[PDB]
RNA sequence: GGCCCAUUCGGGUCUUGUAAUUGGAAUGAGUACAAUGUAAAUACCUUAACGAGGAACAAUUGGAGGGCAAGUCUGGUGCCAG
């Protein structure tokens, strides 16, 4: 129910 | 009509049973199944009467 | 006549929305010039022309700015009758429409897709204007064919619009009294601020060139992408002096600036009072 | 030029959008979808939404538990019963 | 220098000796519409006044260039094919972008078939919006919102009404117009009217969630009072143990309930429904599957062209089928008789 | 289990909903019949 | 009604009930409109849900008297005016399309 | 099968082509009955009220 | 493409201006001469916080995680929760949210878990009397700061519910051409965990530094007891003077600590407040920098606040380098026509900025 | 079978209907040769020839009611109500 509507995201790659 | 279209008011046809499930015939809509259920209906009423 | 009183006196609101156009040294107004496929514009933009600065302009090409009174003066342009995308674009910085008609062949569905897009994109003041008035000997069902564009007119810009009458050509161009109350209605029309306009700064380009190097051209081989000036008189919002602002140039695509130098006035305007034909200036 | 790669990519993308649009549809881009007109099994990877009739019965967990047992405890410390009243 | 908030102070022994005193600071302490008119006409003049300020910081740099200042600009990475191809006979329009309209996503609009467009418009048919500075052809999909619950895709623009619209494009601000073309070319600019779409911009977004019905039909096969074996909606039971408690109904409206995966064959369950359902039905279950919007854009760029009307872009599916002379997807069993009812006679 | 949780949200969602619009047309009833009544009021007084 | 006038302008706020399930509702067809000529925020019909979407926001509307011949149904009696035209046009000519709202 | 399918692509292409056939005389697009007259969205009326 | 900053400094700052101007933007060595170099556990839960907020929005961080390239998305908010880490309070992440707050899609309720208030951050009641009145004339309406619990450090355990939900276009330009002529002074002196005579000490130290103005001096207090007090003992006051006349105030806090007294931190929050009117005109040094921010986001129009000698620090010049670094604003300070101070008048023409998220 | 009255139950009365086939007559708006008219011309008047079937040679405006779906939404004492 949070993923449902999101298109971005935190990219960490550390 | 008051504020409705002769083009909003439209005639929506219903449809037919499918071709493969020809033999159980006549696919039963909704008035169909009130002339069903409401003459069981009454033929239990009399018979629990 | 109280309730007339307070009846018409509703009417003087509108909503307040800011003009954003200075009141020093405003821009030309554009005028777009819209017609059909072989129905006036070339011969009408050439009249009116000659009667702002006596002057003929024989082959005209591109916008055309001339000084028509001590504080009005106005760009010209004409569209190509069957580019739906040059029609486009002269509807969203339209300022006045010089709409012509057939008057013998009746409405055509360019000048209707206009005046569609025009209504969609903020409607300008448009004004109608119905040539080809050879249409028989008739003037019974010319004044008969006068009323009927005049109504279909009426409904599709706002009722009140003028529809200007131009008989057949003599010699070339139209008659001068025509011409002279034409540009005459022309010289007073209270042009009020759109949206899109005043919160977009825009920019019809007179002038074209490629600062590119031909050097360079002969170098890589007419595959470079060369840099291009453009000069023309901006309007609408001050578009800022820092080079980097995005601007789309419509049928081009979106690009950015490099730098930008505002230059001197080309055809400025002069400092009961008429206006003398040495302030007639064109550009 | 730059104008022309991109007219190359464009067209090739136009071509490969139009053939996917005269295509066939998928299974689950069409109403009436019974067993055989998709695959085996096509529901299980699926995830679709759907109404339900009633809520489903309450499985019975150590939270639940323990929350009706002090209900109990705060009943029978405070001595509030809903017994029977002899008369 | 900023992650501290609290702004800077001296040592608590320094500020002690200087506020034991207060003084220094004790002189601190101690009709409508032509209503409108007159404010935003204050406001105007004062900009004036304090424009009238150092002149090349204003006519550079604090504002820049007002309007009909005269201006030349150089732009960069301008293609060969405009200068190849200037005529000057189609004008040379630009207009600076705000800073939304440099992006992209989902515009949400509500658009509407023309009054004079004698053709409907298609889901995922490409038109030519007219949207601010730019024109470009994209892929529309017209959603309605069915009593305002769900943004579910119609299949085709209504006939004289407003529908929605999603397409993938650059993102102008809301409340702005737009008209949408299905053609710009000249060689099949036909006899008919050409601009077909119209609206405003209601909405903008990243990413839009539209859902198309799919319903799952399934049949009777052994059917007792109030409850009913059904048939083929499913292929196992695996499908029918992911949909179990859902809520079914046979055309006739007769409501019911998946209540429990059967055993012996592979996809045929047990449901119960509100009275006995006949052999003649269909069972019915309403959900909802997703679907994207395409990010298809070209702009038109026609001022970059030899010859600059025939700019043919992609094709319409009517179009597309005529070509390559594919027979519409007719399915067989979706037309329309004409139903001729019997009597109804019960024993 | 997401039969709960669905079940569950559709009811707070359609709670929330009826409360809304009640609220509103409540309000739009009480505070403009006021204003209704009050021009009755001042229009049996002309 | 208005003060003086028969009809009067305004300037159109919010459309009210615009999450109102059941269309062509008395709630759905609701407009808030504050008037230019003395600043008030009244609230306004329309004739139906397919030309509420004539009206988007700061229209220049122009609203008349209601004037209901009777007890009606899902009426919520306290809003007494009705949209009559918009930005000059008169919407039930726009709702039966004989002309097109300008901007 | 591919006798039936060319054949209704024939009705399809003949019907296509009569269509796009129906041009004027000249390159003049000349507006037609609903553009001209404007009415939008009338009811069916009366050839007795006519007169 | 992106514009680059160097050092992480005013890093909420840049993320959040970033947001605002829609510029991709990238912040290039991050503490690269440190032991354990990178971005601090802090800054990573703000850019989760504005991964929240916004949408459509990447944040790359790279594999030694010493830079960030933020390209920013539509703001749309909505109802949610943040659980900040224990490094920094709830002031540092509902500092930044004001900036973002009234142009969303939707309407802001975010409630933060953590510790309340510190020693070099914004305080609960110091975001509210302080930030909020600056943000309800620069045209906001309806916004708040519910405080459901409140926490002192370390162990903390406070929740504050930031609800806006005057979704505005732009802020209206501000005309701040005047002293504002203080009209009283209030506080508030909160205890968590302690004995409810602390605060009445902190009140008393307060009222001895104040008693010698003839104006209007008024400190409520609350003590939080039980489950609204958090899991540590701490106490704090703070001092705002207010002009009711436009609505300005300017405030200072501070919060005790292991070994302090409280009329030494009613006289000391008392005389930094002293200072703060010293140096203030018409905004605090802490007030300033989203008052400049709203002004420039405003409309194409010239507003005008009036800013004294005392308020243009390094801090306050790195702010403006950096929004004119990110969208190309200069402001012109130019003097009054009085020289018994030194008011300059920050005038900035505003950019066109508005709300464009807001379905219409 | 149509119509008329009636709260009610019912009563009253009579060649009346149909996107039914079909027929030949009529002429106006129009299209228009003309003469006349007048300083010339427009205008009236007088006047040959072409001029009807969806007579598509295409009048509106307003109101009263229905009906339809494998459609949608809301409520709750099954199949109902809105
Ligand atoms: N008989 C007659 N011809 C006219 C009249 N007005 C313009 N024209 C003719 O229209 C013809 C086309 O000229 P324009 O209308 O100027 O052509 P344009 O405006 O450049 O438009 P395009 O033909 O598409 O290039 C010219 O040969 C003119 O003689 C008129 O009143 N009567
Ligand atoms: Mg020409």
């Amino acid at each position: 129910k949070m993923m449902k509507n999101k298109r971005g995201g935190v990219i960490d790659k550390r | 009509a008051k504020l409705v279209h002769d083009v909003q008011k439209k005639q929506h046809r219903e449809r037919s049973q499918l071709t493969s499930r020809s033999r159980y015939g006549f696919l039963e809509k909704h008035k169909d199944y009130v002339k069903r259920a409401q003459d069981f209906h009454r033929k239990q009423s009399t018979l629990k009467v | 006549t109280m309730q007339r009183s307070s009846d018409v006196n509703e009417r003087k609101l509108h909503v307040p929305m800011v003009d954003r156009t200075p009141e020093d040294d405003p821009p030309p107004f554009i005028v777009a010039v819209v017609g059909p496929p072989g129905t006036g514009k070339t011969t009408l933009i050439r009249s009116l022309v000659r009667r702002m600065t006596k002057s003929t302009l024989n082959d005209i090409q591109g916008p055309i700015t001339v000084v028509s009174g001590k504080h009005r003066r106005l760009t010209f342009l004409e569209c190509p009758a069957d580019d739906l995308n040059a029609m486009i674009d002269i509807a969203k910085i339209a300022d006045l429409v010089l709409l012509l008609i057939d008057g013998n062949f009746g409405f055509e569905m360019e000048t209707m897709e206009f005046l569609n897009i025009a209504q969609h994109h903020g409607m300008p003041r448009v004004l109608g204007v119905a040539t080809h008035l050879d249409l028989f000997k008739s003037q019974s069902t010319l004044r008969a064919s006068k009323k009927r564009l005049k109504h279909r007119f009426w409904t599709e810009v706002y009722q009140g619009a003028k529809l200007f009458y131009l008989s057949g050509v003599i010699n070339g161009r139209y008659p001068d009294r025509e011409i002279l109350n034409l540009s005459r209605f022309i010289s007073v029309m209270k042009f009020r601020p759109l949206k899109w306009r005043n919160e977009h700064p825009y920019m019809l380009a007179d002038r074209f060139t490629d600062l590119t190097h031909p050097e360079l051209i002969e170098t890589q081989g007419l595959q470079i992408d060369r840099k291009v000036a453009i000069y023309g008189y901006l309007h609408g919002t001050p578009l800022p002096s820092a080079p980097g602002t995005r601007v789309h140039i419509a049928g081009v695509g979106d690009f950015s600036v490099a730098q930008i130098e505002k230059l001197p006035d080309p055809c400025p305007t002069p400092f009961r009072k008429r206006l003398d034909d040495k302030d007639k200036l064109i550009y | 030029s730059s104008f022309e790669k991109q007219q190359i990519e464009i067209r090739k993308q136009i071509e490969q959008l139009e053939n996917e649009a005269v295509a066939e549809k998928k299974w689950s881009l069409k109403g009436e979808v019974k067993a055989k007109d998709r695959p085996e099994d096509a529901l299980l990877t699926e995830e679709l939404e759907f109404d339900r009739t009633a809520k489903p019965v309450p499985v019975i967990t150590s939270e639940v538990t323990e929350s009706l047992e002090d209900m109990i405890r705060r009943r029978i410390q405070d001595s509030n019963f809903d017994d029977l009243q002899r008369r | 220098d900023l992650e501290k908030f609290v702004p800077y102070f001296d040592t608590f022994e320094k500020l002690a000796k200087k506020w034991k005193s207060v003084d220094a600071i004790k002189e601190r302490f101690l009709t409508w519409y032509e209503l409108q008119k007159a404010k935003i006409s204050k406001q105007l003049e004062i900009n004036n006044i304090e424009y009238q300020e150092m002149t090349p910081e204003q006519r550079q740099r604090i504002e820049g260039f007002k309007a009909g200042s005269y201006v030349r600009i150089v732009f960069e990475k301008v293609p060969m094919e405009f200068v190849k191809n200037f005529n000057p006979k189609f004008p040379i329009v630009m207009g600076g972008l705000l800073p939304t309209e440099i992006k992209f996503g989902i515009v949400k609009a509500r658009l509407r078939r023309h009054r004079w467009h004698k053709k409907i418009l298609k889901t995922n048919d490409p038109l030519v919006l007219s949207l601010g500075w730019r024109r470009f052809q994209t892929l529309p999909i017209y959603t309605t919102t069915d009593s305002r619950t769900r943004t579910r895709m119609l299949k085709y623009t209504p006939e004289h009404t407003y529908c929605n619209a999603a397409f993938y494009g650059p993102l102008c601000s809301p409340n702005t117009p737009f008209c949408g073309v299905q053609i710009v070319a000249n060689s099949d600019t036909g006899n008919g009217f050409r601009i077909a779409a119209t609206g405003i911009v209601e909405e903008i977004d990243v990413n839009i969630e539209i859902v198309k019905k799919l319903k799952l039909v399934g049949f009777p096969y052994k059917i007792f009072k109030n409850t009913a074996f059904i048939k083929d909606m499913f292929s196992s039971a695996m499908e029918v143990a992911r949909f179990e408690g859902a809520q079914i109904k046979t055309v006739s409206g007769i409501r019911g309930e998946i209540k429990r995966a059967l055993s012996k064959p592979e996809g045929h369950y047990r449901a119960a429904f509100e009275d006995k359902i006949l052999m003649s039905d269909i069972v019915i279950l309403r959900s909802w599957y997703p679907v994207r919007v395409k990010k298809f854009y070209n702009p038109v760029t026609s001022l970059l062209l030899k010859e600059k009307t025939e700019w043919k872009g992609l094709r319409l599916t009517g179009q597309i089928r005529a070509a390559m002379n594919l027979e519409t997807p007719s399915n067989p069993d979706s037309a329309y008789h004409k139903i001729e009812r019997v009597e109804r006679h019960f024993n | 289990f997401e039969a709960r949780q669905r079940i569950e949200e559709k009811n707070k969602e359609s709670s929330d909903y009826h409360a809304k619009m009640a609220h509103i047309v409540n309000t739009i009833n009480t505070e403009e019949g006021a204003e209704k009544n009050k021009y009755e009021r001042e229009r049996k007084l002309r | 009604p208005f003060g003086g006038s028969s009809h009067a302008k305004g300037i159109v706020l919010e459309k009210l009930g615009i999450e109102s399930k059941q269309p062509n509702s008395a709630i759905r067809k609701c407009v808030r409109v504050q008037l230019i000529k003395n600043g008030k925020k009244v609230t306004a019909f329309v004739p139906n849900d397919g030309c509420l979407n004539f009206v988007d926001e700061n229209d220049e509307v122009l609203l008349a008297g209601f004037g209901r011949k009777g007890k009606a149904k899902g009426d919520i009696p306290g809003v007494r005016f009705k949209v009559v035209k918009v930005s000059g046009v008169s919407l039930l000519a726009l709702w039966k399309e004989k002309k097109e709202k300008p901007r | 099968k591919e006798a039936h399918k060319n054949a209704v692509i024939a009705a399809r292409e003949g019907k296509l082509a009569e269509l796009a056939e129906n041009v004027s005389g000249d390159g003049k697009r000349a507006i037609n009955y609903q553009i001209l007259k404007n009415k939008g969205l009338t009811p069916k009326r009366n050839k007795d009220n006519r007169n | 493409k992106y514009t680059t900053f160097q050092g992480s400094q005013n890093f909420r700052l840049r993320i959040v201006l970033a947001t605002l101007s829609g510029k991709p933007i990238k912040i290039e060595k991050i503490r690269s001469g440190d032991l354990n170099p990178g971005l601090k556990d802090y800054e990573v839960s703000f850019l989760r916080l504005i991964e929240s907020v916004t949408n459509g929005s990447v944040i790359e961080i790279s594999y030694t995680g010493t830079t960030v390239i933020y390209r920013p998305g539509i703001i749309v908010g909505g109802a949610s929760t943040h659980i900040c880490p224990s490094s920094k309070p709830v002031g540092y992440f509902v500092e930044p949210m004001l900036y973002l707050a009234p142009f969303s899609k939707k309407k802001f309720s975010i409630l933060f878990k953590g510790i309340t208030a510190s020693h070099n951050d914004a305080g609960i009641e110091a975001i509210k009397w302080g930030l909020m009145p600056v943000m309800e004339k620069f045209g906001v309406r309806e916004c708040a700061l519910h405080t459901l619990k409140r926490g002192s450090p370390p162990l903390g355990g406070g929740e504050v519910h930031l609800v806006v939900d005057s979704l505005i276009a732009q802020p209206i330009t501000m005309h701040e051409i005047d002293r504002p002529i203080i009209s009283s002074i209030t506080g508030v002196a909160y205890s968590t965990r302690v004995s409810p005579s602390l605060v009445n000490r902190m009140i008393d130290g307060a009222k001895k530094v104040l008693k010698n103005l003839q104006c209007e001096v008024n400190i409520t207090a609350d003590v939080w007891r039980g489950e609204n007090s958090g899991k540590s003992p701490g106490w704090g006051i703070t001092l705002v003077a207010q002009s009711k006349q436009k609505g300005w105030s300017y405030f200072a806090e501070d919060i005790g600590d292991a070994g302090s007294i409280p009329e030494e931190l009613g006289e000391k929050v008392a005389c930094q407040l002293l200072e703060e009117i010293s140096k203030s005109a018409a905004v605090g040094r802490n007030q300033l920098p989203l008052a400049i921010v709203y002004m420039v986001i405003g409309k194409e129009d010239i507003g005008r606040l009036r800013i004294n000698k005392e308020q243009i620090d390094e801090r306050f010049i790195i702010l403006l380098r950096d929004i004119k670094k990110i969208f190309n604003t200069e402001v012109f300070l130019k003097p009054v026509d009085e020289a018994d101070n030194e008011d300059m008048i920050a005038t900035i023409k505003g950019i066109g900025f508005t709300n464009t998220s807001k379905k219409i």
